[PDB]
């Protein structure tokens, strides 16, 4: 009786209570920017979190992948993929329609498509796509945004991380960072 | 329907039989 | 042959269903059955569409089955009652001599013993067992009660005093003896151990149970398999048949392995058999095969029995050669094994041929009882021998004197495990005849072995403690317990029973019978009676507990085969389901027809020849369980590796190769 | 591909391997009742001042604490979900959960299952999560970690009554075991970029004009501790595949190696405590060269992928579906062996996606019971059972008695064995079985043909094992799922660890013997085969017909 519910208690404080509590204050003390979001922020006007990723449907921008998500695309509140599978009519009609509009919006590119920009990620608040397919896609946005191609691919290869092992995960370009800093320069 | 029923209800019985006579040594 | 017809008859008149709950697999199959004649009934005969012929097929075979397990069955069941009939048939007439006017009486009636009642009085002479249990009233004699303590010295019940009350059975000796039946016909000693006996029921084996919870497992696997496919193929669109749904779980569910349990039964039945070693089934051959203790009786099971006279000891310069001459000369004319084997004896161990003669003029002086001692009268010669005390009166009453060191010798053969037979030739005592027991025969050698096994080795008498440590020394056995009644025997022998140790048993007596019977393995000779030979699994007229060390080799070798045969039915069962499988699954996604490997014909061939080869599984691994395979010693990991690799690749490759051949002679008959 | 591909696997196990060892010898000597090196006075106040003065348990009163502590944290759970609108750290003003939700949801949590037939950031409210399913989360696996402990004391104490303080291997087993590693986790999730703050959900607006709201709250303690504990319950909808949870490759690795950690440490412990490290060896190659096999086929068969993408259009044809573009198509076949063979259940892409190869390996994973390197503490007691089994039939076939470390194998010992294995596929087929019979059940699919059909066997395969993964097209959210996999969740967990005590309490009074010639060496390449050959036979003819109806029939289509 008595051991059943004392334990219980001092589990539960030092758990649910002390836990929790000492790595918020450890985390926002050591790595604040972090332990936030890691925001981008313009003022008070915060254009967006470096990590979750937006819809992107103007043309001088990048586009990532569609993301399938419940209300509208790349919405934060009700993240999830479309659980379709390969024996279903349905993905491949999506996936027909999409890659006629990526052929038809991306005249000066190859009639081949990434994979990745036509399907849909996991979570829908992805914001990463391997540097060929934004390779495939600049001279849609040069020749929008009356850029060069040579500065360009400079910036695909300044926003874009590598991991420490070359095994584990792939070369990722930033599209949200990638955008912002389009529109400074 | 009335088989369907009937057929579950057998299987049911025969389940409880066999686990008994699992856990004897008759 | 006219065995199997009748065990044919016996498995039909087993089909009852009260009786088909026995075993768990069976009533599944029996239910199987049961189930698939009903719907080919209902469908041939009422509102059910459908092919009537190929439920009808399905149905015959199942139930064909069922007959071949339960004729199997009896075939072990009438093997085991035929070498029992054969065993235990034996004309039996006991017999009493009731009196009237019972101080002594001369109307003897020969009233068959079963037939007395208490109060009744009885007479009994040399040679004539006691009819039944009761009091002396008049007369004194020398009763052999060997099968009460297990010891062969004539003990004297004498009319009145504490030796006034025989026991039904015993052998008389010496002389006339008149009884009071103080006992009735159903409240005797045999009653007693019968219904000690018939109290106890031997249990199944660890390796028996085993296995059955392994087969009960499997059941259950596979009926949520089928049971639970009918709704997932429901759902994708046209539901499985229930017919070819029942006939794949009997195709599936380890039926098998019953029909191969009595087979392997029966084979160790008949390798027993042909042993010189007669069983009541395999069973028996298995806890053989796994022996952890002995229990032993010094007498009538190690020894020979009837001991006889051994080794001479004479007194202080008695002219030991004296001593033998005239125990020779004394024990001539005696007929009892005790006194021809003195005969032998002292004429093998020193040249007195010339003596022995029938023809002299000698007053042969047998045994009286008052006296207490026999002897001759050859010339001027007064030869008497008998027991210490007798002699010692004869002595002291003859104005004599009787010597101690002989009185020594005499305590030192009682130490030893013998009777002591003192001598006398007119007043001065010659010395001492030790009759010790016969020999254990390489006993001591074998217990070594059984040592060298690792198995326990035990000793059960009813003797002195002193006696009982010097014989137990003398046949090496490592511990003993004496004084043990029949209660005692089964105290001793629950109580390591509670251990969990496997007790092997063996006696004469009919003391002996309830821990015979209660023992899972134990062993029996010639001299016991139907007490004896009813009580126990086993038997051996040899009475050598050497072959005990012979028969657990032959019961390693029995569990070696039925190992074998274990995972030759395992891999069979596996080997159908994966060969099976898409066949079955035709009717909802054709890729699976597309999927199977052997290509059978078409479903209900598949499943057709799928339930034959379930019945020829079991037909035509009889023959090849019966024989058995050689057995040669070898380590436990490589025993399994070698296991392994030949059942295992044999049976994982043959439902496979029997399935296509069966399927090969379906389509060229054309029964479909 | 086969090259950036073996070098991942490689690196995986030597790592794992290498964290495994020091980690076994500290759960040794927690298992030999020996104080941890500085924590001995501190144990001494604390067990004081709780009221658990030492004094050992037999079987009986073991099992009966572990399952009074996991009853009482259901009835707080559960009255906690309820209700949530009067306890504080609400800042969007979320309602209480219906009697359904917070039903299967207080179930899902007390049995380390972590089903979630819910969406966490607009459902949970910061208090549920923090003080209601990461207390869960430590009470579970210490449950689970307790159990195995009592089942080593039973094999290594020789003729005694007693199996350990049930409530010092509790307070041990969360305090010194659990807490620092996972704190340490934590505050690496937190420098990769993860979350853990108490603020409001923020207000963003776009570069261009759509309004996103974004949810924040504490996210990097629970990731530390659910992965750590492999409960895998996580704060979002997709549980790991989200940018807060898991935002770096190296975040990804870290949750891999946190996945194995504590089961294959377990593996060497046992190992250990029983003085020889053969043993320990012989059970580590066993499951892990299942592991290999799985891995290699799911690898293989997502790389080939959908190859309609390519008549369609598509330059590259791999199966880039329902995976994250952090990671490739490798990482993600990878942790979905991982999180299926270890019983965590975070998912990192969507297993609904894969080709039909790569839901059939997962799924029969978790259908052979968990066994591969399975859940903290119920993996190795699932495949001590399957190693008693795998010692009763090689003895019965060989012909000889079956003795196992010395102990004595007994019928009582395998009738409980064949009660525990079965107890679980018995509720597989069933419910499956029941919701496949029922409208309701079946009107909750997502997708037409027999993969429809997978879907309703993945969800209850997953719920009985306690795995907490599913294909997640199912709307599982109606009471009829919630009471089904309720039932099926609580009735795996516990019907699968009572036998497990009682097989403790009977070995407890067994003692060692010495060597004969029944006793064949569990140690080497032939008791490795005989058990690889008795986990995956009992398997494939427990489930050759679902599998066969299910994604083979829509692999061949
Ligand atoms: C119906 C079954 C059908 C059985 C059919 C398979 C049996 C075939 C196996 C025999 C090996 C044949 C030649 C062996 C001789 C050549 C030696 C060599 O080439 O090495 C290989 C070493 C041998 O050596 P060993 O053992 O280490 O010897 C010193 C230690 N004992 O096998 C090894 O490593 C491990 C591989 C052994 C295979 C066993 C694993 C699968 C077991 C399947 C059965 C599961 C149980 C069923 C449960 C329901
Ligand atoms: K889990
Ligand atoms: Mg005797």
């Amino acid at each position: 009786l008595r051991p059943a519910l004392s334990t219980f208690i001092f589990l539960l404080l030092i758990t649910g209570g002390v836990y929790p509590l000492l790595t918020t204050v450890l985390g926002q003390w050591w790595f604040p920017w972090q332990a936030n979001g890691s925001l981008i922020r313009e003022g008070d006007t915060v254009r967006g979190s470096a990590l979750i990723g937006q819809n992107f449907t103007g043309n001088g921008y990048f586009h990532g992948r569609p993301s399938a998500t419940a209300e509208m695309p790349y919405n934060p509140q009700a993240s999830g993929g479309s659980n379709l599978a390969v024996s279903n009519p349905e993905l491949d009609k999506l996936i027909a329609a999409r890659v006629a509009a990526l052929r038809a919006a991306n005249p000066d590119a190859s009639a081949s498509v990434p994979v990745e920009l036509v399907t849909a990620s996991a979570s829908g608040l992805d914001n990463n796509i391997t540097p060929q397919a934004a390779a495939w896609q600049i001279p849609r946005v040069a020749k929008a945004r009356n850029l060069s191609v040579e500065q360009l691919t400079q910036l695909i290869a300044k926003y874009s991380q590598q991991p420490l092992v070359k095994y584990i995960g792939q070369p990722v370009v930033n599209i949200v960072e990638l955008n912002l800093a389009l529109d400074k320069l | 329907s009335a088989g369907v029923i009937t057929g579950v209800l057998l299987v049911f019985l025969l389940l409880g039989y066999l686990v008994y006579a699992l856990i004897n040594a008759e | 042959p006219t065995l199997v017809v009748q065990a044919l008859k016996e498995a039909v008149k087993k089909l009852n269903p009260q009786a088909q709950w026995r075993n768990p697999v069976m009533f599944i199959v029996w239910i199987g059955s049961l189930l698939t004649t009903c719907i080919s009934i209902a469908m041939a005969s009422g509102a059910m569409p459908g092919n009537a012929l190929f439920s009808a097929a399905i149905s015959g075979w199942l139930w064909i089955t069922v007959l071949f397990a339960n004729f199997a069955e009896a075939l072990a069941e009438g093997r085991s009652k035929a070498q029992a009939n054969s065993l235990k048939g034996v004309k039996k007439t006991a017999f009493a001599r009731k009196l009237r006017e019972p101080k002594y009486g001369a109307a003897a009636d020969k009233v068959p013993a079963d037939q007395l009642r208490k109060g009744d009085i009885v007479l009994v002479e040399a040679g004539d067992i006691i009819p039944c249990d009761g009091e002396v009233i008049e007369g004194g004699a020398s009763v052999d009660e060997s099968a009460i303590t297990g010891e062969a010295a004539p003990v004297i019940r004498e009319s009145g005093g504490d030796f006034a009350s025989v026991t039904g059975g015993t052998r008389i000796l010496s002389d006339w003896l008149v009884i009071e039946c103080s006992v009735n016909p159903g409240e005797t000693f045999l009653d007693r151990m019968i219904a000690m006996v018939e109290g106890a029921q031997r249990r199944k084996t660890p390796n028996e149970i085993a296995l059955t919870i392994l087969l009960i497992a499997l059941t259950i696997v596979f009926l949520l398999a089928t049971a639970t496919l009918w709704p997932f193929s429901a759902w994708g669109g046209n539901a499985v048949s229930v017919t070819v749904l029942v006939a794949l779980l009997v195709c599936l569910i380890p039926t098998t392995i019953g029909g191969l349990l009595s087979a392997i039964g029966v084979a160790g039945m008949s390798r027993m058999l042909g042993a010189n070693v007669i069983a009541t089934s395999g069973r028996a051959v298995e806890a053989a095969g796994d022996v952890d203790v002995l229990l032993l009786d010094k007498t009538g099971t190690i020894t020979l029995g009837n001991r006889q006279a051994s080794e001479f000891i004479p007194a202080q310069g008695v002219d030991e050669k004296t001593l033998a001459d005239a125990a020779q000369l004394a024990s001539l004319a005696d007929e009892t094994p005790e006194g021809r084997s003195i005969v032998i004896l002292a004429k093998q161990r020193f040249n007195l041929r010339e003596r022995d003669v029938q023809s002299l003029h000698a007053t042969f002086v047998p045994f009286t009882a008052q006296s207490r001692m026999s002897g001759i009268n050859i010339d001027n010669r007064m030869i008497r021998k008998g027991s210490v005390d007798a002699i010692r009166r004869h002595v002291e009453a003859n104005g004599g004197h009787f010597p101690t060191d002989v009185d020594q010798k005499v305590d030192q053969v009682a130490r030893q495990g013998a009777t002591p037979l003192v001598v006398v030739e007119g007043s001065r005592v010659l010395g001492v005849i030790a009759l010790k027991d016969i020999v254990k025969g390489g006993i001591k050698e074998r217990f070594a072995q059984l040592r060298k096994m690792g198995i326990k080795t035990v000793m059960i008498t009813g003797d002195n403690r002193l006696t009982a440590a010097a014989i137990a020394a003398e046949a090496g056995v490592d511990d003993f317990l004496a004084e043990a009644t029949p209660e005692a025997k089964l105290a001793l022998i629950r109580q390591y029973q509670a251990e969990g140790r496997l007790v092997a048993m063996t006696g004469d007596g009919t003391n002996d019978a309830p821990a015979l019977a209660q023992a899972d393995v134990a062993v029996a000779m010639n001299s016991g009676t139907q007490a004896a030979k009813e009580a126990g699994n086993m038997v051996d007229l040899d009475s050598n507990p050497t072959k005990l060390i012979e028969v657990v080799h032959i019961g390693k070798q029995m569990l070696m085969t039925r190992g074998s045969l274990t995972t030759f039915s395992i891999a069979n069962d596996v080997a159908k389901y994966f060969a099976i499988i898409p066949a079955a699954f035709a009717a909802t996604y054709p890729q699976l027809n597309a999927l199977n490997i052997m290509c059978l014909h078409s479903p209900d061939s598949a499943i057709l020849s799928a339930v034959i080869f379930n019945a020829l599984i079991i037909v035509f691994l009889i023959p090849l369980a019966l024989k058995g395979v050689s057995y040669k010693p070898l380590t436990a990991s490589a025993m399994l590796r070698r296991n392994l690799w030949i059942y295992g690749l044999g049976g994982l490759l043959v439902p496979f190769i029997g399935i296509k051949v069966i399927d090969l002679l379906l389509t060229v008959c054309g029964l479909v | 591909m086969a090259a950036q591909g073996f070098l991942l696997i490689a690196t995986f196990l030597l790592v794992l391997m290498v964290l495994a060892r020091p980690l076994g010898s500290g759960l040794a000597r927690l298992i030999n009742d020996i104080p941890l090196p500085g924590t001995t006075g501190v144990e001494r106040v604390l067990f004081r001042a709780l009221g658990v003065s030492d004094r050992e348990m037999n079987w009986k009163q073991y099992l009966c604490a572990i399952l009074g502590l996991n009853m009482l944290g259901l009835a707080v759970l559960f009255f906690m979900l309820l209700g949530q609108h009067y306890l504080p750290l609400n800042p969007q003003q979320l309602p209480g959960l219906s009697w359904d939700l917070a039903l299967n949801t207080a179930v899902s949590f007390v049995t380390n299952t972590n089903w979630r037939s819910y969406s966490g950031e607009t459902t949970l409210s910061y208090f549920s999560q923090m003080a209601g399913l990461t207390v869960q989360n430590f009470l579970s696996a210490a449950s689970g970690i307790a159990v195995i402990f009592a089942l080593i004391r039973a094999f290594t104490r020789q003729s005694m009554s007693t199996l350990g303080n049930a409530w010092v291997d509790l307070l041990r087993i969360t305090l010194w075991v659990l807490v620092p590693v996972a704190l340490l986790i934590a505050l690496f999730f937190i420098q990769q970029g993860a979350l853990q703050n108490f603020l409001p959900y923020q207000a963003v607006n776009t570069v261009e004009g759509a309004q996103q709201l974004l949810p924040m709250g504490p996210v990097a303690s629970q990731e530390a501790i659910k992965m750590l504990g492999t409960n895998g319950g996580g704060f979002f909808n997709a549980n790991s595949s989200h940018p807060f949870e898991n935002p770096t490759a190296l975040t990804n690795f870290v949750q891999m190696l946190a996945i194995f950690l504590i089961p294959t440490a377990l593996c060497f412990a046992f190992g250990e405590v029983m003085g020889d490290r053969r043993q320990g060896r012989m059970l580590l190659w066993a499951m892990s060269v299942i592991f290999v096999i799985c891995v290699g086929v799911v690898m293989w068969a997502e790389v080939q992928g959908n190859p309609h993408l390519l008549a369609l259009g598509t330059d590259s044809s791999i199966n880039m579906e329902g995976k994250e573009s952090r990671f490739g198509v490798l990482v993600s076949s990878l942790f979905a062996v991982v999180t299926t063979a270890a019983s965590c259940g975070a998912v990192i892409a969507m297993h609904d996606s894969f080709t039909a190869l790569g839901g059939m390996v997962p799924m029969w994973l978790m259908q052979i019971g968990e066994v591969v390197f399975g859940g903290v503490g119920s993996g190795l007691y699932g495949m001590m059972l399957f190693v008693l089994l795998a010692v009763f039939i090689a003895g019965l076939m060989i012909g000889r008695t079956p003795e196992y470390l010395g102990k004595k194998i007994d019928v009582r010992e395998m009738k409980l064995t064949a009660l525990a294995i079965l107890v679980t596929p018995t509720l597989v087929l069933m419910g499956a079985a029941l919701a496949m019979m029922t409208d309701a059940g079946r009107s909750a699919m997502l997708n037409p043909g027999p993969h429809g059909f997978s879907e309703v066997l993945y969800a209850v395969s997953s719920a009985a094992n306690n795995n907490g993964s599913a294909f997640a097209g199912l709307s599982a959210n109606s009471p009829f799922w919630n009471c089904l996999l309720a039932f099926c969740m609580f009735v795996g967990r516990f019907g699968v660890i009572i036998p497990v005590m009682a097989i403790a309490g009977s070995l407890v009074s067994k003692k060692s013997q010495a060597a004969s010639s029944g006793t064949l060496p569990t140690h080497g390449p032939l008791f490795v085969g005989l058990l690889i050959g008795t986990v995956l036979l009992v398997g494939a003819l427990t489930f050759i017909p679902a599998l066969a109806l299910g994604p083979v029939a829509e692999y061949l289509s």
